[PDB]
C-alpha cells in the first residue's frame, strides 16, 4: 500500500544496507512486505539479503512476461512477512520501461503492505524508475561534505521529477537517514555533525547509524544487520523504523 | 560446430552456443550464463548458470570439474544452487543428465 | 593521447579520489595532464580537486557549444600541468551525446598527454560515455564480496562496450586498484586478501591503498590526497601510478 | 510428544551446542517445539539461545509453583514454533524433585511436539532427571578415548535407569552425534575416526559436526549455528536434524 | 598438608588435564603428592596418568572399607613422589558420603604433603565432596562467554560451601588458570582476551595455557602434559606450578 | 542497620538487607541478585537483579553508577534488561523508583 | 551430432565419431582405441589410444579425467605413454591440445 | 677498541668513533650524527645521520634495528631520508651496506 | 679488524675472530661456534655457540636477531639453552651482556 524508495544520489553510502535493514524490520513489526532489487545489471540485495542461491527469476523476467511476480518471489526462510524480488545480471538497466515497471507496481500494490524500493546510485534512468511510484523516499547520507551536497539534488528530485509531481497529488515524504556516522570523527571536525545536516539540509532526521564493523560481518554470513541486536547498527536500524511509524524516539550512539 | 571459449567468462556476460555443444575452458564468475543446445563443458571453476539442452532435448548433459553452479538446467527442468549445497559432490567433478523428469548428479 | 577510465561499477568505492589522486600523480611527474569529471549534474571532482570556485564553464557547455574548450579548462594554482573540466549541477547526465563527447575527445587529444576520466557509478548511460573512447581502465575495488562481484562485471564491460571493441582495435588494457584496504580486517577473514581479489578478478594489481583517515582530511581542505606525502595512502598512491609507468614496485602497507 | 534428552557423560562436547541447534531445526521444519535448560544453577541454554535479556521465571519457578507454564516459556523473536524453558543461577540443581518435574513435563506434552531437554554433565541427580522421562536421546560424543568411555557409559543409563526401563514400556531409541570431530586429527590418528565410534559404541550415527570457528562466533552472537546455514557445521547441523525424521543423507566434511 | 582442589563449573575446560599436569608438576619438585579422581563412576584421570591398567582397588573401596590406603593407592613408574587414587565405574556420585570422604582426607593429610582433588563438572553432591576440604582452589576458565560466567559462580561456592566457611577459618585461596587459550582468536574478538578475564573474575592469574596439539597427544599415550616439556603447554603448565609457589613470573605464549 | 557488602557479589549468591537500605561497593557479577526491602546503592558495576522495597514499600529506589541490571524491580513492578537496554542510560549512572505503578529510568 | 558412449569400451575395441565430438562415460580398457575428428572427452579411467582430429583438424582436444593413456594424438601428432608417464599430471585430470607443432599436457 | 654509546644519543650531539666501529644502545634523536670509519650498529630507533666509513673505507656496514635515519652515507655514498622511505624495510631491521658504487638495503 | 663471515657458519663450525668483533650475516647451525675477544653480533638465526670476550674481558656483549644459542658466554660467565628457552625473549632479537658477574638477557 506504502511504495517507499531508498535513494541517495551518493552512491556507496549504504542504500541496500539500509533496504535490507528497513525492509526486515517492517517484517518483525508485522507488515506482508517486499523489497524490489531496482538495480538492474549490478545486483546486490539478494546478496546481503541471504538470498542469492534461491533465485530462478529476476526483476527482468516479470517486466518481459518471462515470469509471473508469483514464480519470482523469494519467501524468507526466518520471516513469512519478506520477500525479495531480487535482479538479474545479464540485462542492464535500459531493459526496465516505465510502462513495464508500472504493472509490477501495480500488483505489487494489491498484495503487500510495504514496499520497499533499493534505488541504484546517480540521477539516471535506473534511479529514475525506483523514484517515479514512489510514496515516501529515505534519502541516505554520509556525515560528509559530498555526500551532504549529492544527497542534496536528491531532494528536489523527490518534488519535480517523481509521479505525485506530475500528476499534482501530495509530494513524497522525504525521511533522512545518517548512515555510517563516525561519532569521534565529527569531534575531530572532518566530519559534519548530526545538526550541521539538520541544517544544512533542513528535514528531520529518521535516525542515525554508527559506523560499525558488524554491517561488514552482517553481509558476509548473509543476514540483515537488523536481525543482529547485539551491536549498536542494528539498534540504530530498528529504531529508525519506529521513527518511520510515528514512534519519537531519541536519538542515542553519538 | 562445437564453440570453445578460452577467455575468463566474467559476470554479467552469456555465452550461446547455437549449434551443439560448448567448452569453456576457464572460470565462470557468478552471473554469467551459459547455454547451449547440446552440451556443456566446463573445464575451469563454474560459479554461473548453465543451461544445456535449451532447445528442447532431454539428452543434454552437462560437465563442470567443479561443481559450484548458481542453476544447472537441462531442457528446462532446473536445480538451483541452494539444494546442489545440500547434496555432496559440491564443488566436486560432476556430471548432470536429465533421466526422464528429474535431475541426476554424478560423481 | 593516452584516454584511461578510471571506474568500478560499485559506487563510492572511491573513484574520485582516485581520478584526481592519480591525475595529479601524473602532473607531478611532468605529463600535460587533464581530468574530465564525467559524473554530469551530480559533480563532486572540482570539491576534491579543490577548483570548485574557480568553475564559470563545465563539461556540458562545451558539449552545447556555449564555451569553447580553453574557456572552460581549470588550470590548477599549484600544478602546470594539470587542468580540470569540471561537471554540471543542472542538467543530468542525458545531456551527453556521443558525438558531442567524441568532439570534446578529439581537441583534448591535440593537446594533452594523459587524460583521466573520473566515471560515475553503475553500468548505465554516464558510466558508458566514460568507458567508450578510452585507452586504458583502472577498475576500482574494495576488498569485499559485493565490490569485487560489481567489478567483475566492469571488465566485461571494457571487453565488448568499447570502442577498440565495435572498431577491433587492441582492447582496453585493464588494471586493478585496490582502495580502501583494510590489512587488520582482512586477517579477521571480513575482507578478501590481496590473492583473493588477484585471483577472482584474475589480473595485475595497480596497487592497494590503504584506509586512512588522511584521504577524508585532504578533501575537507581541497586538497588531493596523493600531495599529502605523510600519510600512508598517499604514498600508496604514488607508487601506483609509477606502477602505471612501467617501473614495477613491491606492494607495501599490507 | 516426543521428549528426547540430550545427554553426553563427558562435559564440555557441546550438549547446549547441540541441543539450542536440534531443537531449532525442528521449529524449522514446522514442528511446535520447546527446549528446556535442565542446568539448574549452572545455566547456559539462554545464552546461546539468544534469550537473556528476556528471561523472567525460569524451569524453578515453574517447580516451586512462583509462576505458570505459560508465564515462564521465552517465545522465540525469529520463530514462532520455538519455546524456551530456561534454568536459574540462584538455587542449584537439588531443587528439583522427580514428583515437581513431572508435573512440567506433563503440562509440557499437551501443547508441544517435540520437547528438548538440555542435560547437565554427569551421572548425578540434574542428569538423572533429564534422563528420566525421555522418549528419545541423543548422546553427543568427541572423537577422542575419553569422550567414547564416558559417552558408554551413558548408554548403559539409558537402558536401565530411565522410566521406560522401570516400567518396562519399550526403551529409549539412542542416537549418537559425533562434535567437533577434525577430519584432519582423525588422519593423524590422535582422534578416532567415523567408524572406530561406530564401532566401540556399536549404533547407528546421527552425524558427525566438523571443527569449526562458526560455533563460537555464533554463540557470541546470540544465534544457533543451524541458523548460520554459510558454514561448514551449520550444514551438518541441518542433515542430523532431518536424520532424526528418518529421511537418511549421506554423511559430508569427513 | 596442603588439599587444593582443580574446579571449574563448567564441564570440559580441561580439569583432569590440569589436575594431572599440577600433580606431575608438584611431584618433580619433590614434594610427596596424591591426585584424588573425584569423578566416581565416570573415572577418566587414570586413562590420562597412564595408570590405569595397574588399578586393583579405587576410591570408593577406601571409603566403604573393603581396601586399605596402601592398597589403592597406585606408586607411578616415573615419579616416585606422585601417587594416584583412581576412582570406579561401577558405582555412581551418591556412593560417597561427606563422613566417608572425610577419614580419606585425614589419613591422606598425615602421610602427603599436596593432595591435588580433580573435581568433576557440574555444582551437584560429587562436585561438593571435591569442594568442601579443600585449602586452595584452581579455578578452570576457556576464554569465553559462557566458560567466564560459570567459573564465576564457582568462586562463589568456595566462600560459602566450604569447610573453612562453615567453620569459620581463612577462606579457600582460589587461583585462575585459563585453558585452551587461542592468542589468534582473541584479536579476531570471539574470545575474550587474558585482561577481560582478569577484570570480570577480578583475581590473579595462575597463568595461561595455549590451545595445543600436544595436549591430546600426551593423553593419547598416557603421560601428563607437563611432562612434554618441548611443546609451549608443557612450558605453561611448569610455570603455573612455579606461579603456585610464590614464584613468579612475566606470561608467556600470548 | 544499613548492611554494607564491600566484597564483589559474585553469580549465584544473593544479599537480603531485611531491615532496610543495602549499600553494595563491588561488582556484582551477572546472575548475583540484590534484595532489600528499602533501597538498594549500587557504587560498581552491575550486572545482577536488583529487587527494591520486596516487602511492599513503593517508596524503595535504586541508584546505580553503571546500569547493566538484568532486572530491576521496586516491590513487584519489575522491567528486565531486555528493554533496558532499548532506552538510553544503559550504562549510565540511574536512578530508579517508583512512580503509581510504572517504573522511572531517569540520570 | 556428439556420440556418447555409456559402455565400458573395451580392449580391442575401436569407436570412431566420425562428425565431431565423442563422449566416453566409461572405462576405456587398454587395447581400446577412440578417435574422432573434434574433441574427444572420456570421464572415465582412460587407458587406451586417444587420436582426436583425424581428419586434419589442428584445434581438436582431448579432455580425460584420469590420464593414462597409451598414446594421444591431434591430427597426427603423437605422445606415448612411455614420455607421458615421465611428465607430472599422469593419472591427473588432464587437457590437451596441439599448439602449432608440439602436443600440451594442462592440468 | 670498539666505542660503546649506552645513553640517548640526542639532537645536536655527535659521536665519532676514530678507530673502528661504533655501537649505539639507545635511540638516536633526529639531528645527532654517528659517524665512524669502520662499522655502525644501532640497536635502538635510530632517527638520526649515521656515516659509515668516513675515512674512505667501502666495506663499513651500517645495522640498524629500526631503519627511521635521516641519512645513511658509507664512504661518500649517501641515500638521504627521502628515497629511504619510499622502499620497504622503512622502519624495518636492516642492513647497510655499499656494493661498488650504489648502497643496498637487506632486511 | 673486524672480521665479517658472509658464508652459512655450517655445524661443526668455528670461527675465532683473534683481535676484536666478530660480525656473522648468515645462518649458524647448531653445533657451530663462534669466539672472539671482542662482540659478537649475528644477523641470522643463530642456532650456535657464541663465545664472547673469551681472552678475559667482562665488557663483550653478544648481539643476536634471533634467540636460539644453545649456549651463550661472556667471560667464562655461560647460559645454556636449557635455561634460555625457559625466559622470554627466546627466538627474539636480543642483547647478552655481563654484569659484574651475571648474564643479563635484554630485548
Ligand atoms: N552503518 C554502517 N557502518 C559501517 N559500514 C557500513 C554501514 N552501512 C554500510 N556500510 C558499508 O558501506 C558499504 C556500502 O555498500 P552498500 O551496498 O550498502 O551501498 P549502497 O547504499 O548500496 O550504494 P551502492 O548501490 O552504490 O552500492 C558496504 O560495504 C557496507 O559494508
Ligand atoms: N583509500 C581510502 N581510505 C579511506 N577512505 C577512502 C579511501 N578512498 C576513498 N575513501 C573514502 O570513501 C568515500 C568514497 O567517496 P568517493 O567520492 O571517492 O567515491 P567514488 O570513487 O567517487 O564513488 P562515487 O562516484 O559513487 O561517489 C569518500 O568519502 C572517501 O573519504
Ligand atoms: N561442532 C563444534 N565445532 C567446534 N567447536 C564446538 C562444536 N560444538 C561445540 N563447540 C565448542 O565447544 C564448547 C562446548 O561448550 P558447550 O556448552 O556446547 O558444551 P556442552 O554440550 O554444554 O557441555 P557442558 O554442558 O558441560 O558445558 C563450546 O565453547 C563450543 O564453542
Ligand atoms: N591447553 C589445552 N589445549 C588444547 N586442548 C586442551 C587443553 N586442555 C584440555 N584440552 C582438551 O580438552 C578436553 C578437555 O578434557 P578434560 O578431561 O581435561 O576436561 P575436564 O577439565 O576433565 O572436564 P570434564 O571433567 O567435564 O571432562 C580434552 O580432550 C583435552 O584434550
Ligand atoms: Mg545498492
Ligand atoms: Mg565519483
Ligand atoms: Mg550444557
Ligand atoms: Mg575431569
Amino acid at each position: 500500500a506504502k511504495i517507499l524508495v531508498v535513494t541517495s544520489g551518493k552512491g556507496g553510502v549504504g542504500k541496500t544496507t539500509t533496504s535490507a535493514a528497513i525492509g526486515t524490520g517492517l517484517a518483525l513489526r508485522g507488515f506482508k512486505t517486499v523489497i524490489v532489487d531496482f538495480d538492474v545489471g549490478l545486483r546486490n540485495l539478494d546478496l546481503i539479503m541471504g538470498c542469492e542461491r534461491r533465485v530462478v527469476y529476476d526483476f527482468v523476467n516479470v517486466v518481459n512476461g518471462e515470469a509471473t511476480l508469483t514464480q519470482a518471489l523469494i519467501k524468507d526462510k526466518r520471516l513469512e512477512n519478506l520477500h525479495v524480488l531480487a535482479a538479474s545480471q545479464t540485462r542492464d538497466k535500459d531493459a526496465l520501461t516505465k510502462e513495464g515497471v508500472e504493472k509490477v507496481m501495480a500488483e505489487l500494490r494489491k498484495d503487500f503492505e510495504y514496499i520497499i524500493c533499493d534505488s541504484p546510485a546517480g540521477i539516471e534512468k535506473g534511479a529514475h524508475l525506483a523514484m517515479y511510484f514512489a510514496d515516501e523516499a529515505i534519502v541516505v547520507t554520509n556525515p560528509e561534505v559530498s555526500s551532504v551536497r549529492d544527497s542534496d539534488r536528491m531532494l528536489g528530485l523527490l518534488a519535480s521529477k517523481s509521479q505525485r509531481a506530475e500528476k499534482g497529488e501530495e509530494p513524497i515524504k522525504e525521511h533522512l537517514l545518517l548512515t555510517r556516522y563516525n561519532p569521534e570523527r565529527v569531534t575531530k571536525g572532518e566530519m559534519l555533525s548530526v545538526d550541521d545536516v539538520e541544517e544544512i539540509l533542513a528535514i528531520r532526521l529518521l535516525g542515525v547509524i554508527p559506523e560499525s564493523q558488524a554491517v561488514l560481518k552482517a553481509s558476509n554470513q548473509g543476514v540483515p544487520v537488523i536481525l543482529d541486536e547485539q551491536s549498536d547498527a542494528g539498534q540504530a536500524y530498528s529504531d529508525a523504523v519506529d521513527r518511520l511509524l510515528g514512534k519519537e524516539i531519541p536519538h542515542r550512539f553519538l | 560446430p562445437t564453440k570453445v571459449v578460452k577467455t575468463p567468462v566474467r559476470g554479467g556476460m552469456q555465452i550461446y552456443a547455437a549449434g551443439g555443444d560448448l567448452i569453456v575452458l576457464a572460470a565462470v564468475s557468478p552471473g554469467a550464463e551459459l547455454l547451449a543446445d547440446g552440451n556443456i563443458h566446463v573445464y575451469g571453476p563454474m560459479r554461473g548458470r548453465a543451461l544445456a539442452g535449451v532447445k528442447g532435448d532431454a539428452t543434454a548433459r552437462i560437465f563442470c570439474q567443479q561443481l559450484a553452479a548458481e542453476l544447472v538446467s537441462i531442457a528446462g527442468n532446473y536445480k538451483v544452487a541452494e539444494d546442489l549445497r545440500r547434496s555432496p559432490q559440491w564443488g566436486k567433478a560432476v556430471h548432470v543428465s536429465l533421466s526422464g523428469d528429474v535431475l541426476n548428479i554424478t560423481r
